[PDB]
């Protein structure tokens, strides 16, 4: 309904979807990556390399 | 064999594409050669084949599960024999007769 | 541990499965007509004369060469990945074992 | 022709087609292989209309049904009540139509400009004297002009005896009308059921391929009546519905994955359009 | 030499080259057709006293006969003949299954409509031939048979219809066609028409208006038991040898052996996973035979450089050597896990690898070398 | 439309055609607009299909229950095959046929966007 | 360049072509499937008929 | 969708090439899986947060 | 159909070729990304841990 309504935009994402080209999400979201990065920093800073 | 299946008429028509068949096998040969090179790069680093001594003590360290087992038909360690019995291959020899 | 959990060796089982599936695929792909009246060269030849038969045969020859090129390209890509693994293994042999 | 009366009013029943309706799609032997093919097939788990004949609430269903480009027909019987079918468009002498019947002596196939009866039927009369069941009435049509196709099978004697107990014979047919040919596939499977269709899988084999050349949009099922010393002598009310049932489904283009066993028998199948799994 | 051709060179460097596969040739051919002795009813189909009207054409089933078309050569002459399946020169090598002959009479200008993809009175309302068609359309002038001085009006065609016909349909009804708004209840007035008209065939008509007799032979090939075969002579059946063959029109090369496969009564051929025939039911004795390809493979050549010597050794990967399917015994036969190696000496001295063969074995050129 | 056939959804358009132009096309030269032959209105044509479907399957050697993910459905007619009475909206699509629990766990069958699924207990 | 020449009945003209069968194509004049050339013919009823 | 665009006649003709479409997606799936593996190899080395 | 199927097949073959080209390029790119990811993972262990 968003691709159908906004015809004028000529949105490339809709053009790709209508021709069967699909983009899939990653398993790890940016929020989860941020948690891993923060854990590594906390480790490095408080218990460096151990 | 893949394309014509011994049909004579096809075999003659296929002559015009012979340069493509040659190219396909050059690529496959290159892969096949690399596979033996990979094996040597990993396992043939030392060209002195050192024998395991009659077992003497190592100070309590037991290496019998990594050293070859002399009772087997193929001198594999207990761990290696286990690894060989878990990975399953497509065939069991390279000779298949007509 | 190795005895208990077979998945430990999935990394090696995967290369004997992938490179077996690849050939089973090439044989199965022979059934495709590739736009031809029949996938069998003998049907084309028993019913049609050269002015038409050669068109149908060429459709199949082109299609089979395309299947073989696809195979070779995939094997070259896989071979590169294996080489990288082999180089890592060789590095570890020198740095972890020697 | 006779207009039948003394029938009660009941809604149609519906059932689950399960995995029935598969037939051998080719005349080529293959084995130990899965094969993907596209044809008109009964969809799996489709809505099947259940028609019934039973004396008891007297019920005798012989309606005209649409053909819809392909018909799955099945029946459960104990006593040879379902005899045949009428296929065509208007079924009123204006155009040609196909009559396929078992008249207890010969299988007869005709294509003519038939004028069919409003309530076509065949029937068997029971003679208490000497305990015999005999073919008697044959109605079906009042006329058959300008016949272009005709076939009669060799003689046989059909068992017309009424039966008690469960249904013992499952017969399945697939009817198609493509490029002038009326194709029939069939299978006969022994059963032991009280009601409805059994679950299971069996592929039908080709039976005939008839060079007819006619337009089929509708069809009608022909059932036999039983008459006896126990019924009124009136031709419209003096009858017994016996006990039989039939099921009608419709075919749709579908892709199936068919499983052939070691001897080339289709033993299983997947309806690729049934659901995401 | 095979290696030299592959490499486009008159010089080959030291190493191992693959050289195709071990192949054998067929030595004889086998032709098997059912032993049908009757000639097809060419006389009844083409020499008939009367033909049907095009609006109501006949369809005759043909079976259990030999299609020897040459019997028409000293009798018939056809102006039209076109096959939409098989090239005419191959009809005699084939067998046919569902064979039917449709027949009728039309005007010469309408002959062009008996073909796939056409329109016109015949193609749309009397006789529609499908776009997907296997068969042959044959026709000839019958002006001296089907024409009368005052006009031969016994041949009818449909002129009016509401929709077009589908392939091979007939409609022989005579309802009044409604062109306008009028109900046409047996009226045949201004906007109502009787749907059929006669052709006024007269001996003095110009060519486009002369009658033509048309026969359409519909058929299907190579997927079911034969009922009609061309006039080919059969041979004896030779088993366990590489042979060429023709089974009811299906040709190929292979080794025929007895099979344990059971075919359903309606199945003539069987196929493998690549849809290639791998079994047949013999046409005279209903025995199932399996077909195995003659060729098999596994051949490579061990070559010292050709700038040194022309002695080579040949490895046969799929030969155990204990006729071995080899090109030559060579009097020097060494069996290895990589194949039967012919033309090399086997020595007990291990050495550094030179030309690798496989499975622990290498080869080299050494000393009188 | 004047001999040009196809399948799609027709809607009113804001496109203006020059007097001599009957059809319009997209970047792949596929007709995406037409001028109606009786009323000279420009209509846009949008394909009927759209996509985003995948199936989460416990092995079939265990059970035949599956969950279906619709990537392009927000679920808040949803262009789904069945409502399923168990509808969980995630960033990876509308997941129908799975329970949503508040217990986090190690990932088993990954779905995407932080969500995984598993078959657990009356499972 | 060669010119072959002969007289046949009009119904048999259709046989002078690659891929054909019939009395002429099979027993009198066979033209090859692989053919380069042109086939030309005309009515001679006022020359060759008596 | 890419090849036929929901044309029915094309969809039926395309059935003969179905084994090629399956192969194309096996390759794409393999890539897609590796992309999540790469992310974990780089960032999920320590499982203690 | 006798002609239409030829024209349709020309397009089907061409579209499959375009898709194969795409997949091959993505596989090659994926290999390059994997190598980068392996380097990044190595650095995480050797530069950070
Ligand atoms: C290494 O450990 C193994 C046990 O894992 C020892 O082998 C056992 O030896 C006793 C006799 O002392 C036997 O009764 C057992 O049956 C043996 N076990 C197995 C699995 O074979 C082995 O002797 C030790 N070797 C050294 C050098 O310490
Ligand atoms: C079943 O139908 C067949 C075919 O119409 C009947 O057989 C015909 O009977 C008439 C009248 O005696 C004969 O003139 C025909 O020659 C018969 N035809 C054939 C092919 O034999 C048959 O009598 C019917 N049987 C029943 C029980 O109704
Ligand atoms: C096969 O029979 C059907 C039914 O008589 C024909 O369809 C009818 O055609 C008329 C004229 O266009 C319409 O007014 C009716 O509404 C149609 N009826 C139905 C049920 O569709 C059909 O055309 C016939 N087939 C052929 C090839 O003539
Ligand atoms: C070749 O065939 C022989 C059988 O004819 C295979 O088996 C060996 O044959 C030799 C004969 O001298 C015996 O001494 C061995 O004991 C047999 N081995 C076994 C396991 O039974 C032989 O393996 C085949 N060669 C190859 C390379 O496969
Ligand atoms: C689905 O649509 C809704 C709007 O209908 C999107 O927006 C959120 O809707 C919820 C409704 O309960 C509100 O509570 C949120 O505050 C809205 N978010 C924002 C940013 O306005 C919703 O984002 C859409 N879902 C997805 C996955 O895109
Ligand atoms: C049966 O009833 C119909 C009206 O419903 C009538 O047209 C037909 O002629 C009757 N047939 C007989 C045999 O009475
Ligand atoms: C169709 O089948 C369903 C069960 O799946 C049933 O509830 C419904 O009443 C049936 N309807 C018809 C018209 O057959
Ligand atoms: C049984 O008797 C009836 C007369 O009541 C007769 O019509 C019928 O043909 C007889 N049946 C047999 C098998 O003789
Ligand atoms: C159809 O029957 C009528 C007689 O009712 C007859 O005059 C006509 O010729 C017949 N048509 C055909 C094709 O046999
Ligand atoms: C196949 O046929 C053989 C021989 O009759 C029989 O023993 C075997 O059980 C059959 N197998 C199947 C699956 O029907
Ligand atoms: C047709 O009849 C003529 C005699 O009038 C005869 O010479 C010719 O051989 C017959 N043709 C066929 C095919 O039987
Ligand atoms: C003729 O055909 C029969 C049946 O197929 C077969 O048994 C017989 O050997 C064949 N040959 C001869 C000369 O009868
Ligand atoms: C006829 O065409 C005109 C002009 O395109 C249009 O406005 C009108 O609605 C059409 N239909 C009728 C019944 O006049």
């Amino acid at each position: 309904g968003d691709c159908l309504g906004d015809i004028a935009a000529r949105d490339l994402i809709c053009a790709q979807k209508f021709n069967g080209l699909t983009v899939l999400p990653p398993l790890l979201t940016d929020e989860m990556i941020a948690q891993y990065t923060s854990a590594l920093l906390a480790g490095t800073i408080t218990s460096g390399w151990t | 064999m893949y394309i014509c299946g011994d049909s004579t008429e096809c075999s003659n028509l296929l002559l015009q594409y012979g340069s493509f068949c040659t190219q396909l096998n050059r690529a496959l040969t290159g892969i096949a050669v690399e596979q033996d090179k990979n094996t040597q790069e990993v396992f043939a680093q030392v060209k002195q084949i050192y024998k395991t001594p009659p077992i003497k003590d190592f100070g309590g360290f037991n290496f019998s599960q990594i050293l070859p087992d002399p009772s087997k038909p193929s001198k594999r360690s207990p761990i290696e024999d286990l690894l060989f019995n878990k990975v399953t291959l497509a065939d069991a020899g390279f000779i298949k007769q007509y | 541990s190795l005895s208990s959990t077979p998945s430990a060796l999935g990394k090696l089982q995967d290369v004997v499965n992938q490179n077996a599936q690849a050939l089973n695929t090439l044989v199965k792909q022979l059934s495709s007509n590739f736009g031809a009246i029949s996938s069998v060269l003998n049907d084309i030849l028993s019913r049609l004369c050269p002015p038409e038969a050669e068109v149908q045969i060429d459709r199949l020859i082109t299609g089979r060469l395309q299947s073989l090129q696809t195979y070779v390209t995939q094997q070259l890509i896989r071979a590169a990945e294996i080489r990288a693994s082999a180089n890592l293994a060789a590095t570890k042999m020198s740095e972890c074992v020697l | 022709c006779v207009n039948l009366t003394t029938r009660t009013q009941l809604p149609p029943a519906y059932t689950n087609s399960f995995t029935r309706g598969v037939y051998y799609p080719d005349k080529v032997f293959r084995s130990s292989v899965l094969h993907s093919t596209q044809d008109l097939f009964l969809p799996f788990f489709s809505n099947v209309t259940w028609f019934h004949a039973i004396h008891v609430t007297k019920r005798f269903d012989n309606p005209v049904l649409p053909f819809n480009d392909g018909v799955y027909f099945a029946s459960t019987e104990k006593s040879n009540i379902i005899r045949g079918w009428i296929f065509g468009t208007t079924l009123d002498s204006k155009t040609q139509s196909l009559l396929i019947v078992n008249n207890a002596t010969n299988v007869v196939i005709k294509v003519c400009e038939f004028q069919f009866c409003n309530d076509p039927f065949l029937g068997v009369y029971y003679h208490k004297n000497n305990k015999s069941w005999m073919e008697s009435e044959f109605r079906v049509y009042s006329s058959a002009n300008n016949c272009t196709f005709e076939y009669v099978s060799q003689p046989f004697l059909m068992d017309l005896e009424g039966k008690q107990g469960n249904f013992k014979n499952l017969r399945e047919f697939v009817f198609k009308n493509i490029d002038g040919y009326f194709k029939i596939y069939s299978k006969h499977t022994p059963i032991n059921l009280v009601r409805d269709l059994p679950q299971g899988f069996s592929a039908l084999e080709p039976l005939v391929d008839l060079p007819i050349g006619i337009n089929i949009t509708r069809f009608q099922t022909l059932l036999a009546l039983h008459r006896s010393y126990l019924t009124p002598g009136d031709s419209s009310s003096g009858w017994t519905a016996g006990a039989a049932a039939y099921y009608v489904g419709y075919l749709q283009p579908r892709t199936f994955l068919l499983k052939y066993n070691e001897n080339g028998t289709i033993t299983d199948a997947v309806d690729c359009a049934l659901d995401p799994l | 030499s095979e290696t030299k051709c592959t490499l486009k060179s008159f010089t080959v460097e030291k190493g191992i080259y693959q050289t195709s596969n071990f192949r054998v040739q067929p030595t004889e051919s086998i032709v098997r057709f059912p032993n049908i002795t009757n000639l097809c009813p060419f006389g009844e189909v083409f020499n008939a006293t009367r033909f049907a009207s095009v609006y109501a054409w006949n369809r005759k089933r043909i079976s259990n006969c030999v299609a020897d078309y040459s019997v028409l050569y000293n009798s018939a002459s056809f102006s039209t003949f076109k096959c939409y399946g098989v090239c005419p020169t191959k009809l005699n090598d084939l067998c046919f299954t569902n064979v039917y002959a449709d027949s009728f009479v039309i005007r010469g200008d309408e002959v062009r409509q008996i073909a796939p993809g056409q329109t016109g009175k015949i193609a749309d309302y009397n006789y529609k031939l499908p776009d997907d068609f296997t068969g042959c359309v044959i026709a000839w002038n019958s002006n001296n048979l089907d024409s009368k001085v005052g006009g031969n009006y016994n041949y009818l065609y449909r002129l009016f219809r509401k929709s077009n016909l589908k392939p091979f349909e007939r409609d022989i009804s005579t309802e009044i066609y409604q062109a306008g708004s009028t109900p046409c209840n047996g009226v045949e007035g201004f906007n109502c028409y009787f749907p059929l008209q006669s052709y006024g065939f007269q001996p003095t008509n110009g060519v486009g208006y002369q009658p033509y007799r048309v026969v359409v032979l519909s058929f299907e090939l190579l997927h079911a038991p034969a009922t009609v075969c061309g006039p080919k002579k059969s041979t004896n059946l030779v088993k366990n040898k590489c042979v060429n063959f023709n089974f009811n029109g299906l040709t190929g090369t292979g080794v025929l052996t007895e099979s344990n496969k059971k075919f359903l009564p309606f199945q003539q051929f069987g196929r493998d996973i690549a849809d290639t025939t791998d079994a047949v039911r013999d046409p005279q004795t209903l025995e199932i035979l399996d077909i195995t390809p003659c060729s098999f493979g596994g051949v490579s050549v061990i070559t010292p450089g050709t700038n040194t010597s022309n002695q080579v050794a040949v490895l046969y990967q799929d030969v155990n050597c204990t006729t071995w399917r080899v090109y030559s015994t060579g009097s020097n036969v060494f069996q290895t896990r990589a194949g039967c190696l012919i033309g090399a000496e086997h020595v007990n001295n291990s050495y550094e690898c030179d030309i690798p063969i496989g499975a622990g074995i290498c080869a080299s050129y050494q000393t009188s070398q």
